[PDB]
RNA sequence: CCGACCCGUCUUGAAACACGGACCAAGGAGUCUAACACGUGCGCGAGUCGGGGGCUCGCACGAAAGCCGCCGUGGCGCAAUGAAGGUGAAGGCCGGCGCGCUCGCCGGCCGAGGUGGGAUCCCGAGGCCUCUCCAGUCCGCCGAGGGCGCACCACCGGCCCG
């Protein structure tokens, strides 16, 4: 009877920073888009 | 095998693992169980208490034929019969005991260490325990005595 | 089995020979006469050996059968090849590489099949 | 299927690739911004002495947090209380050598230690040279030379060194994690020193080589690596 | 050599502080001492009853039983080149709580509050006591007046 | 020289089987290879104790290990020990078990296959679980070796329930001077 | 050229003004038995052991090996405690009644208890995947937490005997 009392209070809800970024970068899952996106750009090219 | 002992392996060594100082005399501190009261006083009574003395009644010839009671407990008492006696008695509705002499298998008291299973049985000994008359009578089991 | 013949004999055997820091072993069916579970001729399913031929002309090259391991005198299959040394080189690779029996001694039997051959054309002074 | 899985697998080393040419480029980067750092530091005491020489007051420098403690006695003849120290201080051999945190505990260690080291403050050179030459990692109970930055990485990047330059800033200016960096480091072996002591049964201050000597441990640690 | 009496040597130990004679202080009858606390064996000589041994004497330990006049405590006594749990039976006059353990609690009163309060409301606060760190950088005026010059002393012969 | 201390420098452990059993070296090798090219622990462990002695590898009894399979959470695991197992007669329904050992007693054996149970050594054991898993690594009791009795403290000294060494068991061996304060003391 | 005293032995201390040793060859000193204790190896396993005896062509080997089973007498272990008369090792849970009186007769289950550690095992939130996405099948890997807990340790209980 503590328990459930508990228990029903507990479901009572409801700049750049360049050397920064490069670390984010450098996180091996955290910027796999971010390195991607920049290979991309390595080879592909396009005007305008 | 000779040649798994010290002795080969220690040729050259002048003490021959016996020490250059006190070395390996004749008998050091008496023969046998030399002094056990004076100098080895200490030895005796840390590793043999109760080693001086005399306590209780001196028995003149004593048979120990006389005193042969061997002991049985109830743990083990189905071990006396065959694995058949006991199922066949277990599945039959009837309520025939199965009667098992102790003194037969080599045995003269009863104890009563362990739970019996849960079917009546028939002992016969030359004596039992308290415990062990109290746990046979519960499981439907009766105890009579031999002579 | 090979491994339980092999724990058996790997230092209780009559062709064991051990002298000057070294181990060799001299049952008829080994290759390189090392004393070792892979180069042990008798203790496996199937082995293969290199003997030179009766006469100073030609190889043996010796096989064991799937059927008979435990009947010794149907145990092995022999042929004789006394053709020129790049030929019977191919023939024992082909029998080893393409038979697919025990692949591991392909170059350890041509070593001891170049051997051979080398020891049968006449001595020079 | 050849192409396909060797399609997959060029993906996988472009990748690894790509990844190797990110983490270089941090590792140049936060090497960029510590030169930085540095230079920062070594202007801004010079002008904060500066300013106190124009006001007319003056200005004490904050009391130095890094030493280096070398070992220079033998281990014939060590009292249990001064041999229990340099252990503690994983100074087990004649010229070896580590980096303490200063504080009021480790002060009183080097103190009792006194006949037995000598210590002092290094400056930026001096770091440099002992971890470059002379830098040595306890990985996995081992003393394996610091030759690529990758060992580095595979014991220490929970803590963010990563490179050689990492590790420096961290030994230099104390870091968070400088009890795990400097227990990280072999203890440095440094040989003889080149041109003689002077006398080492006795204290810097009475002309000997034992004790303190604020920054005069640079010009031991020239002639001893 | 040496007599092997229970209370050799005990002439300044055992004794009562300069003018602190007389009747005991009846503070100490009524300290509460409970199990696991902490207290330091004093062993006054005023009585004689349930009196520590010179050996416990200053020595510091842990309370385990508690009777009408005294309580039993087990303490670390080294002998020899082993340190084994000793438990003597001292009547309540020879111990007092531990100042240290009990500011050992206050600290912790407070630093479990202070993880609770600065959680609550955001913050991060220093928990570990760090020990005492170098002086920082800091400047020091004159104020128009210069620092004043010392000089040794020339010796003269004090007496 | 440096200064370290050499005494413990050497650890005193087993690495390999002092027995020559050639069947218990293969096994040796099947699971020195397991414990080397896996990550289950559960190899090392079984590894380690091959290298006991008997003495380290006590019999374990068949009411034990059915009062050990018998807790819940246990249910189809198949049971492992390294050792002997030993039949008892105090039991009586014995339920199905899946019991991996290096030595079972014929009568154990033979109660075990009655009542439905598989036996599998260790060599099926390792093609059947590599990783070892859903297994129940039991021993036997390691300290219930007679010689137990006798270690501990000395028999005369206070608070000591240690088994003196007697040569025969009677009133008129050791029982008077130290042990009854009727005579001297009894400590 | 540099370093280098004659060994063995007793001793805190030997090159000693300490004893033994002229040289050479051969011989020469921790063994066997019994009883213990511990460790290790093997077989069997709550049983183990034929060692005494008997049985097999009387015997080169073989004075060996093999077998006994109503030859297991017996030894050791499977029960201890007491001087002795003697006695002698199972409780946990759920119900009605006296009075659930610190309580006895039963009924039902289960079978050596509980606490804290405890390798190992199990469940497991959630993550790791491919040229991609909403669309979902198969198993593999990492893993916060949770559970059963081997042996063993420490403590609390419980039972046996005086
Ligand atoms: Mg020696
Ligand atoms: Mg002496
Ligand atoms: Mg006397
Ligand atoms: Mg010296
Ligand atoms: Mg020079
Ligand atoms: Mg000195
Ligand atoms: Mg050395
Ligand atoms: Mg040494
Ligand atoms: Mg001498
Ligand atoms: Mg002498
Ligand atoms: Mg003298
Ligand atoms: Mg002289
Ligand atoms: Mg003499
Ligand atoms: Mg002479
Ligand atoms: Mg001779
Ligand atoms: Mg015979
Ligand atoms: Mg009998
Ligand atoms: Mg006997
Ligand atoms: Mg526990
Ligand atoms: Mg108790």
């Amino acid at each position: 009877k503590a328990m459930s009392a508990r228990a029903e209070a507990i479901k009572a809800l409801v700049v750049s920073r360049k050397l920064d970024r490069l670390a984010y970068i450098a996180h091996p899952k955290l910027g796999k888009r971010a390195r991607a996106r920049i290979a991309k750009g390595l080879r592909l090219c396009r005007p305008k | 095998p000779s040649r798994l002992r010290k002795t080969r392996k220690l040729r050259g060594h002048v003490s021959h693992g016996h020490g250059r100082i006190g070395k390996h005399r004749k008998h050091p501190g008496g023969r046998g169980n030399a002094g056990g009261l004076h100098h080895h006083r200490i030895n005796f009574d840390k590793y043999h208490p109760g080693y001086f003395g005399k306590v209780g009644m001196k028995h003149y010839h004593l048979k120990r034929n006389q005193s042969f009671c061997p002991t049985v407990n109830l743990d083990k008492l189905w071990t006396l019969v065959s694995e058949q006696t006991r199922v066949n008695a277990a599945k039959n509705k009837t309520g025939a005991a199965p009667i098992i002499d102790v003194v037969r298998s080599g045995y003269y008291k009863v104890l009563g260490k362990g739970k019996l299973p849960k079917q009546p049985v028939i002992v016969k000994a030359k004596f039992f325990s308290r415990r062990a008359e109290e746990k046979i009578k519960s499981v439907g089991g009766a105890c009579v005595l031999v002579a | 089995s090979a491994h339980l013949q092999w724990m058996v004999v790997r230092n209780c055997s009559s062709f064991l020979i051990k002298r000057n820091k070294q181990t060799y072993s001299t049952e008829p069916n080994n290759l390189k006469a090392r004393n070792s579970f892979r180069y042990n001729g008798l203790i496996h399913r199937k082995t293969v050996g290199v003997e030179p031929a009766a006469d100073g002309k030609g190889v043996v090259v010796v096989i064991k059968r799937r059927s008979g391991q435990r009947k010794p005198a149907t145990s092995y299959v022999r042929t004789t090849i006394n053709k020129n040394a790049r030929a019977t080189l191919s023939s024992i690779r082909h029998m080893i590489r393409k038979n697919k029996y025990r692949p591991d001694l392909r170059m350890a039997a041509i070593r001891r099949a170049s051997a051979i051959l080398r020891s049968q054309k006449p001595v020079m002074v | 299927n050849f192409a396909e899985l060797k399609i997959k697998r060029l993906r996988k080393k472009f990748a690894q690739k790509m990844l190797r040419k990110a983490r270089r480029k941090l590792i140049y980067e936060k090497a960029k911004h510590y030169h930085k750092e540095y230079r920062q530091m070594y202007r801004t005491e010079i002008r904060m002495a500066r300013m106190a020489r124009k006001a007319g007051n003056f200005y004490v420098p904050a009391e130095p947090k890094l030493a280096f403690v070398i070992r220079i006695r033998g281990i014939n003849g060590v009292s249990p209380k001064v041999r229990k120290v340099l252990q503690l201080l994983r100074l087990r051999q004649i010229f070896n050598g580590t980096f303490v945190k200063l504080n009021k505990a480790s002060i009183n260690m080097l103190r009792i230690v006194e006949p037995y080291i000598a210590w002092g403050y290094p400056n930026l050179k001096s770091v440099n040279e002992l971890i470059y030459k002379r830098g040595y990692g306890k990985i996995n109970k081992k003393r394996i030379a610091l030759t690529d930055n990758a060992l580095i990485a595979r014991s220490l990047g929970k803590y963010g060194i990563i490179c050689m330059e990492d590790l420096i800033h961290e030994i230099y200016t104390v870091g968070k994690r400088f009890k795990e960096a400097n227990n990280f480091l072999w203890p440095f072996k440094l040989s003889s020193p080149r041109g003689g002591m002077k006398k080492k049964t006795t204290h810097f201050v009475e002309g000997g080589d034992a004790g303190n000597r604020e920054d005069q441990i640079n010009r031991l640690i020239r002639r001893m690596n | 050599t040496n007599t092997k009496g229970k209370r050799r040597g005990t002439r300044y130990m055992f004794s009562r502080p300069f003018r602190k004679h007389g009747v005991v202080p009846l503070a100490t009858y009524m300290r509460i001492y409970k199990k696991g606390d902490i207290v330091d064996i004093k062993g006054m000589g005023t009585v004689q009853k349930g009196m520590p041994h010179k050996c416990y004497h200053g020595k510091t330990g842990r309370v385990y039983n508690v009777t009408q006049h005294a309580v039993g405590i087990v303490v670390n006594k080294q002998v020899k080149g082993k340190i084994l749990a000793k438990r003597i039976n001292v009547r309540i006059e020879h111990i007092k709580h531990s100042k240290s353990r009990d500011s050992f609690l206050k600290r912790v009163k407070e630093n479990d509050q202070k993880k609770k309060e600065a959680k609550e409301k955001g913050t991060w606060v220093q928990l570990k006591r760090q020990p005492a760190p170098p002086r920082e950088a800091h400047f020091v005026r004159t104020n128009g007046k210069e620092p004043e010059l010392l000089e040794p002393i020339p010796y003269e012969f004090m007496a | 020289g440096v200064d370290i201390r050499h005494n413990k420098d050497r650890k005193v452990r087993r690495k390999e089987p002092k027995s020559q059993d050639i069947y218990l070296r293969l096994l040796v090798k099947l699971y020195r290879f397991l414990a080397r090219r896996t990550n289950s622990t559960f190899n090392q462990v079984v590894l380690k104790r091959l290298f006991m002695s008997r003495t380290n590898r006590p019999p374990l009894s068949l009411s034990r290990m059915i009062r050990k399979m018998k807790l819940p959470g246990r249910e189809n695991k198949t049971a492992v020990v390294v050792g002997t197992i030993t039949d008892d007669v105090r039991v009586q329904e014995v339920p199905k078990l899946k019991v991996c050992a290096l030595r079972v007693t014929s009568r154990a054996r033979s109660r075990i296959l009655r009542a439905g149970g598989k036996i599998l050594t260790f060599d099926q054991l390792a093609l059947d679980s590599p990783k070892g898993c859903g297994t129940v690594l039991l021993s036997g009791p390691r300290k219930g070796r007679e010689v137990y009795r006798h270690f501990g403290k000395a028999p005369g000294t206070p608070h000591s329930h240690t088994k003196p060494y007697v040569r025969s068991k009677g009133r008129k061996f050791e029982r008077a001077r130290g042990r009854r304060a009727s005579r001297g003391y009894k400590n």
